[PDB]
């Protein structure tokens, strides 16, 4: 399929064309000819103005609990049901290691960068026959 | 068992009827199925290769037309195997 | 409406089309039956409208010879429309090559017979479209001809239809 | 079904062309002047399409007809000539 | 096949063409978009019948554009494809997996598995022809073909054909 869209002025063709973007109107124009190519651009900053996935992996983490317009009788069922799928993933052990290295780094008052780099270091291997257990704390240390 | 054997007979018969017809064509880039009548309009300007709408790539014929005899042989051998079961079903229909 | 399946195989044995019903209604509110036209009479009637519209365009700027016709209506059609209707030239060539009667009055006398006989319209339109002379090989070719109509009556109308038509 | 129309006699609508279709017919004549469909009233040098439409309506040679509806679905027909631009 | 039916068709027109002589202009329009047209519902549309006393009688201006539309009820001659009818069509182009017969509007093609095996196919022919006694693709190329189904699709219409029948194929 080649999954490709290439933009080229249909009247200049000098190269992959020397084109510019007018974000204030959201349009694109070949600067040589002065003709539009396409319109109605999508913003690239308003989403960052609107609102650790690499360490949590492709599967996505979800903590669950209680609210205002709910009932305690079933939010306690939810609190005892939140562990009914932690055994499906090894991410429960990944996040246990993440929690424990968080314990350690903030215990030694280490910053966010140190915490995330230790998260990276565990996520790097996280499983080999070279790892082989070894008290499960030697690896985080 | 009756619904199972009837579904086996009808599914294998329709599969054999489809597989007795020739293949169609295969595009190795997009990895999708195509038929001969769909490929009728996929001829290029010069009738040389079968042009692809997306990949602009030639279409090559699949290997299932010789699976016609294979599906026929599987149907016949399976029918021979289940022929004691067919006879037992006949005797059941004789009985109550 | 509920996908409107209505699965019908199309055949000459009164296995009709999904849109080409026998009974419709017309724009005037009166009942419009089905109209089918044979090859010979179609080739005859198209020339009426052809010469009518040719003299109509001639009056607009003011305000049977098939060898003539294949080039003549080609000139007329390339005058008003483009040269893309080589397909139409092929269809009128089919209309004029394998039509059972070249002339008009034999077909007209056949129609004058059929308006008194009151045969089945689609059946006799198929018979007029096809070009054969003997009923039994017509029957063996078409199972609709095998089953719909008795061979003796088919033959006794086939000879008085085939005596008029110009043999090829 | 039953031709869904009425003859031009015994029409029971008002004979006074009112504001909304006045606006519509002015706008349409603006469109024909917009894409240079031929004018009927003579020019006096003005180029405003709305002015052209206003003058054409005032001299009453607009070549359009108007259709009204009723809650049943049947419709009436009128020409702008037989209406009288009164307000 | 070649049939007659009442047809109603709607057409539109650009507002710059509001001259006095537009009825005949509409007639000419009707000729060019009626002629040379193949539809899925009624096959190929050949030409028009009853040129005089045509009925248009009213048009509506679009509210947003000056264009006005006009519905035209008319008689016409059309070709309607069907399944299982022996016709004596002609062949123009041929392929090694099968000849392509041009029966009127269609290009009916017979795939390599539908030619009878008792037909004495020779590969060394230009064009490749399937002849046994007299069914040779020629300048006439009249071959008795039966369209057992015309496969109308998105509008590149093709018909399937067969000559696996006695006297079918041969002439
Ligand atoms: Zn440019």
């Amino acid at each position: 399929p080649n999954l490709n869209i290439v933009l080229t002025c249909p009247e200049c063709k000098v190269y992959p064309p020397k084109i510019v973007e007018r974000f204030s109107e959201g349009d694109v124009v070949c600067a040589l000819c002065g003709l539009v190519l396409s319109d109605k651009l999508v913003d690239t900053r308003s989403e960052w103005r609107t609102f650790n996935p690499l360490l949590d992996g492709n599967n996505l983490s979800t903590r669950i609990g209680k609210g205002e317009t709910t009932d305690m009788r079933f939010t306690k069922e939810l609190n005892k049901a939140q562990g009914k799928n932690v055994m499906d993933k090894k991410d429960n052990e990944v996040q246990a290691a993440f929690a424990k290295i968080t314990m350690l780094c903030d215990a030694a008052e280490l910053p966010k960068i140190v915490k995330d780099c230790a998260k990276e270091a565990y996520k790097l291997c996280h499983d080999e026959k070279t790892l082989k257990g070894k008290s499960m704390e030697s690896i985080m240390a | 068992i009756k619904w199972k054997v009837h579904q086996v007979v009808q599914r294998l018969k329709d599969d054999l009827d489809k597989n007795s017809e020739p293949n169609g064509y295969m595009c190795p880039i997009c990895l999708t199925k195509y038929t001969q009548l769909e490929a009728v309009q996929l001829l290029n300007f010069d009738r040389t290769e079968f042009l692809c709408s997306l990949c602009d790539e030639p279409l090559v014929e699949d290997d299932s037309g010789k699976k016609n005899k294979e599906k026929q042989d599987k149907l016949n051998r399976l029918m021979d195997q289940i022929q004691p079961i067919i006879d037992s079903l006949k005797k059941i229909d004789d009985s109550r | 409406r509920l996908k409107k399946v209505e699965e019908e195989e199309n055949a000459a044995t009164l296995q009709l089309g999904q849109e080409f019903q026998l009974k419709q209604i017309n724009h005037q509110g009166e009942e419009e039956e089905l109209i089918a036209l044979n090859l010979s009479e179609a080739r005859l009637v198209i020339k009426e409208a052809l010469v009518e519209r040719r003299r109509a365009f001639k009056r607009s700027q003011k305000k049977e010879t098939r060898e003539k016709e294949l080039e003549s209506i080609d000139v007329l059609l390339e005058q008003t429309t483009g040269g893309n209707n080589k397909d139409l030239k092929n269809t009128m060539q089919y209309l004029t090559n394998f039509s059972r009667f070249r002339d008009q009055e034999t077909v007209g006398a056949v129609i004058q017979l059929l308006k008194s006989t009151g045969l089945h319209p689609f059946e006799v339109a198929q018979l007029g479209s096809l070009a054969c002379d003997t009923a039994d090989e017509a029957k063996t070719l078409i199972p609709s001809l095998n089953n719909k109509i008795s061979d003796d009556e088919l033959e006794r109308i086939l000879k008085e239809l085939s005596n008029l038509e110009t043999l090829y | 079904l039953k031709e869904k129309a009425i003859p031009k006699d015994q029409r029971a609508t008002t004979p006074y062309m009112t504001k909304y279709e006045r606006a519509r017919i002015l706008g349409t004549r603006a469109l024909q002047i917009s894409m240079n469909a031929p004018v009927f009233v003579d020019l006096e040098g003005e180029t405003d399409p709305l002015r052209i439409a206003m003058k054409e309506l005032a001299e009453k040679k607009i070549p359009l007809v108007i259709r009204r509806y009723l809650p049943d679905g049947s419709f009436e027909d009128w020409s702008v000539e037989e209406l009288i631009v009164d307000l | 096949m070649f049939f007659i039916k009442d047809l109603s068709l709607n057409i539109t027109l650009h507002p710059s063409f509001f001259g006095p002589r537009m009825k005949q202009y509409l007639k000419t329009k009707l000729l060019e978009e009626v002629e040379g047209s193949c539809t899925g519902k009624f096959g190929y549309i050949l030409c028009v019948l009853d040129y005089d006393n045509i009925d248009i009688q009213r048009g509506r201006i679009l509210p947003t554009d000056g264009s006005a539309e006009f519905n035209v009820k008319y008689r016409a001659v059309v070709f309607k494809p069907f399944k299982g009818e022996v016709v004596d069509g002609t062949v123009v182009s041929c392929s090694q997996h099968g000849f392509e017969v041009q029966v009127g509007p269609m290009k009916v093609f017979v795939t390599k598995h539908l030619m009878p095996q008792d037909l004495t196919f020779n590969a060394g022919s230009n064009p490749p022809s399937y002849q046994s006694s007299e069914d040779v693709i020629t300048i006439k190329s009249r071959i008795r073909v039966k369209i057992e189904g015309c496969i109308s699709q998105v509008s590149s219409i093709h018909a399937i054909g067969s000559i696996k029948e006695d006297y079918l194929g041969a002439i």
